[PDB]
């Protein structure tokens, strides 16, 4: 409906921006088709250039994913999703438009269909389809659809769009996205083939794949109106409002919701489908007052790593050190959070006047706006001398993830957080949880530098006074070579007063 | 067959030999410097020491070894080993350092350079009523021809016997002494009449300060007009550009601005003519120095700043030849003698 | 009571009052200046005419007067009249200009400054086995405590009697010299040891010359490396910055340049070692110096060239101090001794 | 009959020129009418503007001369005359022409009249008058003709011309002639009052009137066939041809004149009227070669003076120094012809890098094509460091004086003088036998200024070494002021050997 003549605001302002967003939908989506189901990802992303006059792009994403169930191709590449049905797993993706979005604008500018293929998990054949829709009343048109033979144990899905952009306009900035998502994603294997002839491969660096999230039943303090409805009427059988607010919320145990009938002043025993508009709200009141209920748990969420981080992030900036932070979860409107942080310092890093800071949201990286986010507040308001740094130039780097079911966006889809308050702090203490780390290694440096520094200097120092001091002893020319050495030695061990060590340097 | 001599050479010795030992392993020590420690257990300091303890005992071996040293002679002992560390730098690296490192020690001590024995280099003149012995003789200054005695360099191994005079006269121009000595000025008034050769020496100054403790004589000092000459005056009462051997309460004796053009109270020594073609006038890089003194603590103390300014005011000075062309005579039996019974001088 | 002394001071007089009289008013005189007349009667000549026969007088005066004139005592007599042309200039200007008008009668008469008495500014210690009688004492050179003699600017008045050496050395650096004479060499090595102090003196040179020439005492001298130390010598046997009485055939001593490297004939003085880091390395503005002298008609006459491009060609220098901090015991009783029965000097 | 379309030769090209011509035509000639007649002239020239739109003026001579006897006033300014009669006495005044062209012009481009006055000397009347002319036959028409009384001893020639020139062109031009004239004629007094309304005195400096120019015979060397016959046709009696060559000539006596008829071959006592047109030039050419004549007397010529020149450029340029110098006569072409020459140096005269040259032939100043002059050439050429001048720039002015009967001018009337040889040499050496007084007066000016330099010297250096030398004779302090004085003056004597002066400075 909208996007038709407000195009800029799901993030298809202009030709070039276009292409930029497709991409990152559609390697978006072949993620969530892998890592999530416990496989190894191999995707590989090729645009092509097939029009010189009118600027048309090929983009192409191969995966080695599950993908889908053949009769519901259509059904996820023609029909336009109103709503983003409330979320229970943590996921990839913004808005509720996504991959839609893109075929739509493709049959705006352009003339030519859109080349899908699947092959489900332990699969018989290959189901080739080859799709364009119809606008006015929302459903798709097949164009072609047939299937081959699979040799073994193939499973993917292969998709092909066509579009309008402008390459030059948006290349530096699409590079970006690949390797920043391989960064904190080393358990992949990417392939990129731009429209000039440019190969680029990311190997895989390892393979602990996370744990997956898990979907979970909605929690009471983030529900109303509208969803307690469409619990209801989306039901099988007849339950009483008893069971009701027990076996379909999370934190409700006998006693615990007995006492929520005793507020909203309900019959335990009564039907369900028997609930007038007004009874309802009465409740959904009372839901957002109750006081003690437990935390929003985690386990719809999915965390990069202690470790992937560290990995991700020092196979490609080579620092002297590294060092990364997961918290542990805490809660906001009904939904978890946690915050993921991480820091490298010195060695390949560039020397710049200022930090170099890559953020990250629900495991995607985030380029533009990095000026209006909550992060690059923090980061930036940081009191960087408190935790070591010296001097005005320095080589830094700083990755900040941020993770649930409920991200709260600053604006209309532009790319950047929003300013939470129980979230910035959560936020910023992990940073200091890094930040008093990075200093450590750092009070080391100038700790080993120090010992070569004096312990260097003396083995110079202590024979000329060993001497010096041994002539004024005997006068005589004998005692010269026996007092000498000892009390040379006999220095010497006066030393490892402050610092021990045997060093031979020659 | 060595006296008053194997004096000292022992007392330096001992009386240092355990001053520099410190030893002691109980626990760590350091020197302490009063004008500071210097911890050997630092790092900007670490080197300071190995310094000190060197130069120190180059001297404390030099010293029973009987030879007489330099302080050059003693510089070059920069670099005293072979390379033990391949740094793949020296002791000391110019002499300015190494002198330094002396007075350093000089100070732990409370031995002067000159007593250690390290003799310097040592020239002034003297000449007069007096008897010495020095190390195994007695030469008398006043049977002396037209030549006169040049002290040594250790000054403090020398002993007074007979005296005879009143006043001990410092004059600064070797040239001018020649003249005043070729008349018998420092006879017909009995005094020790003694130059310095300008700027004056380490040790031309112990002689000074010691007649003027010892005997109890009092000492009046000339030179020129300008700044130059309030300068040398200077560190006779105190020792070149800021121990406690050198006198105080030395005495100023002209040539003064007054003594070039007067008071309202007093009359003036020269001619008005002769002035205007004697007198040098003041060029600016003078004025200069003067204003660098006028504020010197120890002239900011009397009214000597009365005869500062008057020269800052009439930009004018002269040299003490100028004088003395007006003719011995005159700068003989009417100059100093009028001055110095005239109490014409600053104090 | 004066003696020897009141003899010059006729002999002065006499043969000079005849000399610059000329008067003789028949026909218009001049002065004859062998080294070119000056005539009187001429433009560019005539001022410097009333310069001579005036800085004559005030000599000449002085002179019968009893006085004990300074060059620049007598400098400051420029401007001797009331201006007597009202110009609706000065006598003379710049002590320079004086001078040159001395120098001048000096040659006209025959006599030098010092014969006229006009005593000048000399320094310049001396000490050894000799016995002289100045003015009206005798004092003796040997008995001298630390201290020693110092000649008297007017070195020409004073009779020798007994002598006792063999040779004269002449040491430039006065710091040296007070060790040289704290151990004795002077006594050992029956000489007589004196020292300028840097640059000699006018008169300290008129003593050496007549050593070397009343008492047949070879004159050996020592000093530094560098070029600096060959200026000493050079002033030596002449006179500073081109009468005959300056010393040649005086003798140089070392240190030389095979002193601290040697030849494939004759062993080095100076250890591998203590070389490196005692010698300090040319600056360039020295190798100017040595090729502006290695031209001198009185250096280009010997193989004395030989040392001295050795010199321009291992671009190195070395301090006196620096050998005698190897310890007097070398420097007394080996290098001198060693070199001089050696025959290793120039000549 | 020439001048009528061809203008430019005898000196009218255009408006302007023709001002500064009338002016120095009528001034030549009202001179002329009185220091050769004896008396001191009062000349007065007014310029006046009558008409402003067609450019009009007034030139206006008044003098006190002798005047016109009055019945030849219509055959001096109305006819025309062919030729210049050979010349026989020295005149100021170029061409044939002269102050006839001027009215000539006046009839050409204006229509009024020429007024005219005279009276004589010892006259009764004043003549007036007021001519108009027939350019066409040759033949003034007289419009006015009247006398009034004569108040007491009065004599004149008051000349009244009107033309159209153009006074700002020509007026720097015109106030040289006036001043220059002054210059070399100090005995005359003349006012000019220009158009504009500005009056210029310049007064008699003194009076005497140089001898004036005598007539004389013609002499053979110099005269041919058109004027032997108008000397004969011009007779009165019946001369032989011997009389004739004799009584007519200069230079020829009765042994002198009889080898002559030996050369041309004639006959001596042969009537002169009876001459054939052949007869003549074969004695014309006798006449040519002959070798010892004596030389063309110059009692004809005259002289400024080696005096009215020292004065006359000394009243007006105030110098330091002056000279001038009248040669003896030399001769040419059968005339006879003197050069006169002077400079003045210093004082006023402006300080600039070249001499100012004034020149004179015949009395009066030639102002235009000073630059093709071969004075200009001479003045130039000599080489002025020779003669003293030793700087860059300097104040030196030189006047060249040129007089003959026979003036060889270089051009077709163009104001300057002709490189005939034989007079370039008396030319130079002229200057010569200034430029060397030069020299002379600037040699005793380094001898003046040499004793004050010396002189003033020894008065400070002579009682000095007298003093000196005096202290050296008496040891004792009573001779010093007695030896003194006995030989300062002793001294001061012996200077005179030199320079002998007694000076006294205070
Ligand atoms: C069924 C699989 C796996 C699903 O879990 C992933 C979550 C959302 C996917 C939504 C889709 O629209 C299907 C899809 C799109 Cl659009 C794509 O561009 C690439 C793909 O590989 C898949 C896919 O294969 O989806
Ligand atoms: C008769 C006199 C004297 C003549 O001897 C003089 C020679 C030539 C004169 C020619 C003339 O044309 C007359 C004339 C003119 Cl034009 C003039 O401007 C001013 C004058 O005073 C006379 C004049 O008075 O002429």
């Amino acid at each position: 409906e909208f996007f038709k003549r407000n195009p800029e605001l799901a993030g298809f302002p202009n030709p070039a921006r276009a292409l930029y967003q497709t991409v990152r939908e559609l390697i978006e989506n072949s993620l969530d088709a892998t890592d999530v189901h416990g496989i190894l990802p191999n995707i590989k992303i090729t645009i092509d250039l097939i029009d010189d006059a009118r600027q048309i792009y090929k983009v192409n994403v191969v995966d080695n994913g599950i993908g889908i169930p053949p009769q519901e191709v259509p059904n996820a590449f023609g029909r336009v999703l109103y709503s983003s049905k409330y979320v229970n797993r943590q996921t990839r993706g913004m808005y509720g438009l996504g991959v839609k979005a893109a075929v739509l604008y493709s049959q705006m500018h352009q003339d030519k269909p859109i080349e899908i293929e699947t092959s489900p998990v332990n699969s018989k054949r290959i189901y080739t389809f080859k799709l364009k829709i119809d606008i006015n009343k929302n459903e798709p048109i097949i164009v072609e659809r047939g299937s081959v033979e699979n040799t073994r144990g193939f499973h993917g899905t292969s998709v092909a769009i066509s579009i309008p952009g402008d390459w030059p306009k948006a290349k530096s900035r699409i590079y970006e996205y690949i390797k920043r998502t391989y960064i904190i994603t080393p358990y992949a294997e990417f392939i990129f083939k731009d429209p000039e002839g440019n190969v680029t491969y990311y190997p895989r660096l390892t393979n602990k794949i996370p744990k997956p999230p898990q979907e979970v039943k909605p929690h009471p303090y983030g529900v109303d109106r509208e969803e307690i409805k469409i619990l209801i009427n989306n039901l099988k059988r007849d339950y009483t409002i008893k069971e009701f607010l027990v076996n379909e919320f999370q934190s409700i145990g006998d006693t615990t919701a007995d006492k929520i009938l005793e507020l909203a002043g309900l019959k335990p025993n009564k039907k369900v489908k028997n609930l007038t508009e007004e009874e309802i709200t009465r409740l959904v009141e009372t839901f957002k007052k109750d006081e003690d209920f437990r935390s929003p748990s985690a386990d719809s969420l999915s965390v990069i790593g202690e470790d992937l981080i560290e990995l991700g992030l020092k196979k490609i900036f080579n620092p002297d050190f590294a060092a990364s932070i997961t918290r542990k979860p805490k809660a906001y409107q009904g939904h978890p959070f946690i915050v993921e942080a991480g820091v490298a310092f010195g060695g390949s890093i560039p020397v710049g006047e200022e930090p170099i800071v890559l953020r990250y949201a629900n495991k995607i990286p985030l380029i533009y706006d990095e000026k209006s986010d909550v992060i690059w507040k923090v980061v930036e308001e940081l009191d960087w001398k408190r935790y070591g740094i010296e001097s005005d130039q320095y080589q830094m780097v700083v990755m900040v993830h941020l993770c649930s079911t409920k991200i709260p966006y600053k604006s209309a889809g532009k790319e950047s957080i929003a300013e939470v308050e129980n979230i910035e702090k959560e936020i910023k203490n992990a940073l200091m949880e890094v930040a008093r780390k990075l200093k450590q290694y750092l009070s080391e440096k100038r700790k080993e530098q120090e010992a070569k520094k004096k312990l260097l200097a003396y083995l110079k120092y202590i024979p000329e006074v060993s001497r010096s001091l041994a002539t004024f002893l005997a006068s005589g020319n004998k005692e010269l070579v026996s007092k000498y050495q000892n009390e040379i030695s006999e220095g010497l061990f006066k030393l490892i007063s402050k610092k021990l060590d045997l060093i031979n340097i020659e | 067959d060595k006296e008053a001599r194997r004096k000292a050479a022992n007392i330096l010795r001992d009386k240092f030999l355990n001053l520099v030992e410190q030893l002691k392993k109980g626990e760590p020590l350091v020197m302490e410097i009063p004008m500071l420690r210097r911890n050997f257990l630092d790092l900007n300091e670490a080197k300071r020491f190995m310094q000190t303890v060197l130069m120190a005992s180059i001297i404390y071996d030099a010293l029973v070894s009987d030879e007489y040293p330099t302080i050059r002679d003693l510089y070059y002992r920069g670099k005293h080993s072979l390379l033990l560390k391949s740094i793949e730098e020296n002791t000391w690296d110019e002499q300015k350092e190494s002198d330094s490192v002396i007075v350093d020690i000089e100070v732990f001590t409370s031995l002067l350079r000159e007593e250690m024995l390290i003799l310097s280099k040592e020239k002034g003149k003297v000449v007069g009523n007096l008897r010495i012995r020095s190390g195994n003789d007695v030469i008398d200054l006043s049977k002396t021809g037209h030549g006169a005695y040049a002290i040594e360099p250790t000054p403090d191994l020398i002993d007074f016997i007979d005296v005879d005079a009143e006043f001990v006269l410092v004059v600064e121009k070797d040239a001018v002494f020649q003249q005043l000595h070729r008349a018998g000025f420092w006879k017909q008034y009995k005094s020790i009449l003694i130059t310095s050769a300008g700027q004056p020496d380490r040790a031309t100054r112990r002689f000074v300060r010691r007649l003027n403790e010892e005997l109890k004589l009092p000492v009046y000092i000339l030179t020129d007009a300008d700044p130059y000459g309030w300068y040398i005056f200077s560190v006779f009462r105190i020792g070149s550009i800021s121990e406690r051997l050198a006198t105080p309460d030395a005495k100023f004796l002209g040539v003064s601005m007054g003594d070039i053009f007067g008071n309202s109270r007093k009359k003036p020594y020269l001619s008005e003519a002769e002035r205007k073609n004697y007198i040098i006038k003041a060029k600016d890089a003078d004025i200069k120095r003067a204003e660098e003194i006028k504020n010197y603590e120890w002239f900011k103390t009397k009214a000597w700043q009365e005869e500062i300014n008057t020269f800052l005011q009439r930009k004018a000075k002269l040299e003490i030849e100028a004088m003395a062309s007006k003719g011995l005579k005159f700068l003989a039996f009417q100059y100093i003698p009028e001055k110095i019974t005239n109490k014409d001088y600053i104090a």
